[PDB]
């Protein structure tokens, strides 16, 4: 029931390297998720 | 606990508690709560 | 600090000497362990 | 500390109809059942009628069936009692009490009361 | 149906006495009775809900007891503002919330 | 290794449980650690020989 969001920002296909993502935010949501879609700006 | 009405067992209601100090002596010292038996933690230790 | 005291941090009891630590915890990392899986570094809830 | 203010009392001739309102302010009203009860000038208390938290379960006294009607407006936190076809034996003092629970016919009884309003049915 | 009887009607005592009042039922109601105090000049107030459960905010001097067909209320201190009429009400039988007769209390 | 107990820390068992079953948990942990230490000593004796 918790939505964990991990984030990492880097100054640069996928580049070759190793970078651990720190735990950013926990969300006490407790819902079901089966699909998703990103959001852009025109 | 002092809620006037409860929900049915199939649609059981869930409430999340956080960011507060919890005192369990309020629950413990009341006679009507007859069935108070706990799993994995001794009730007397809840206060600490 | 700097003497053998019985400590209790958030229900975690123990006996030891609390000293300054140079370890750089992640801003989120709360507790700490070692190679031997023993709690050797901790963060005070009152003062970060 | 809860308040129960009642109005609509007075004196009417037999066979007429009058209207009572009872407003509460000291507690949450959307989840409590309410009752109207009667006290004769020279006798004890008697129950009259009752409505639940919502207008689903409604009860009237046997002696007053088919004559009196109770209503409830949750938005303004009040209930109402319309008295119809009054007789000479309905000149008592009526109290507007609140039930502890939410249903109508429960072992739970009236918790808080309010000062009764006096009505008279005579010429 | 159900019938409630008040064995005493008027009782006299002093400020330093202990008084008891009994309410009898026609048949068993399973300890589902309530005790109400009614001052002659203001709105009546509940003293006891259930057989022996004391309502919040009232002095602990009053004590209710009894189960089955008979029930009893007792005052141990008799403070000088305890003058009122006491009623016993059942909430278990098919007749909804039928009340018993009054029980006058006077101090002398 | 918890060795079958609810936790591998004695202080957690003390602060979380009453004596009646804290005793059982502590007994389980004690017998497990004793077995491990016995195995270590037996291997040490063989290697010493």
């Amino acid at each position: 029931g918790y939505f964990k969001i991990y984030s990492k920002h880097t100054p640069i296909d996928l580049p070759q390297g190793f970078s651990a993502l720190e735990p950013l935010v926990d969300l006490p949501i407790g819902i079901n998720i089966t699909r998703f879609q990103t959001l852009l700006a025109l | 606990f002092n809620a006037t009405r409860f929900a049915s067992v199939y649609a059981w209601n869930r409430k999340r508690i956080s960011n507060c100090v919890a005192d369990y002596s309020v629950l413990y010292n009341l006679a009507p709560f007859f069935t108070f038996k706990c799993y994995g933690v001794s009730p007397t230790k809840l206060n600490d | 600090k700097n003497k053998c005291v019985n400590f209790n941090f958030n229900g975690l009891k123990g006996t030891g000497v609390l000293t300054e630590s140079n370890k750089k915890f992640l801003p989120f990392q709360q507790f700490g362990r070692d190679i031997a899986d023993t709690t050797d570094a901790v963060r005070d809830p009152q003062t970060l | 500390e809860v308040q129960l203010v009642e109005s609509g009392g007075g004196l009417v001739q037999p066979g007429r109809s009058l209207r009572l309102s009872c407003a509460a302010s000291g507690f949450t009203f959307d989840d409590y059942a309410m009752h109207w009860v009667r006290q004769a000038p020279g006798k004890g208390l008697e129950w009259v009628s009752g409505i639940s938290w919502n207008s689903d379960s409604i009860d009237y006294a046997d002696s007053v069936k088919g004559r009196f009607t109770i209503s409830r407006d949750n938005a303004k936190n009040s209930l109402y009692l319309q008295m119809n076809s009054l007789r000479a034996e309905d000149t008592a003092l009526y109290y507007c009490a609140k039930d502890r629970g939410y249903e109508i016919l429960t072992p739970a009884s009236f918790d808080y009361w309010g000062q009764g309003t006096l009505v008279t049915v005579s010429s | 149906d159900i019938q409630m009887t008040q064995s005493p009607s008027s009782l006299s005592a002093s400020v330093g006495d202990r008084v008891t009042i009994t309410c009898r039922a026609s048949q068993s109601i399973s300890s589902y009775l309530n005790w109400f105090q009614h001052k002659p000049g203001k709105a009546p107030k509940l003293l006891i809900y259930g057989a022996s459960s004391l309502q919040s905010g009232v002095p602990s001097r009053f004590s209710g007891s009894g189960s089955g067909t008979d029930f009893t209320l007792t005052i141990s201190s008799l403070q000088p503002e305890d003058f009122a009429t006491y009623y016993c009400q059942q909430s278990y039988s098919t007749p909804p919330y039928t009340f018993g007769q009054g029980t006058k209390l006077e101090i002398k | 290794s918890k060795f079958g107990a609810i936790s591998s820390v004695l202080n957690d068992i003390f602060s979380r449980l009453d004596p009646p079953e804290a005793e059982v948990q502590i007994d389980r942990l004690i017998t497990g650690r004793l077995q491990s230490l016995q195995t270590y000593v037996t291997q040490q004796l063989i290697r010493a020989a």
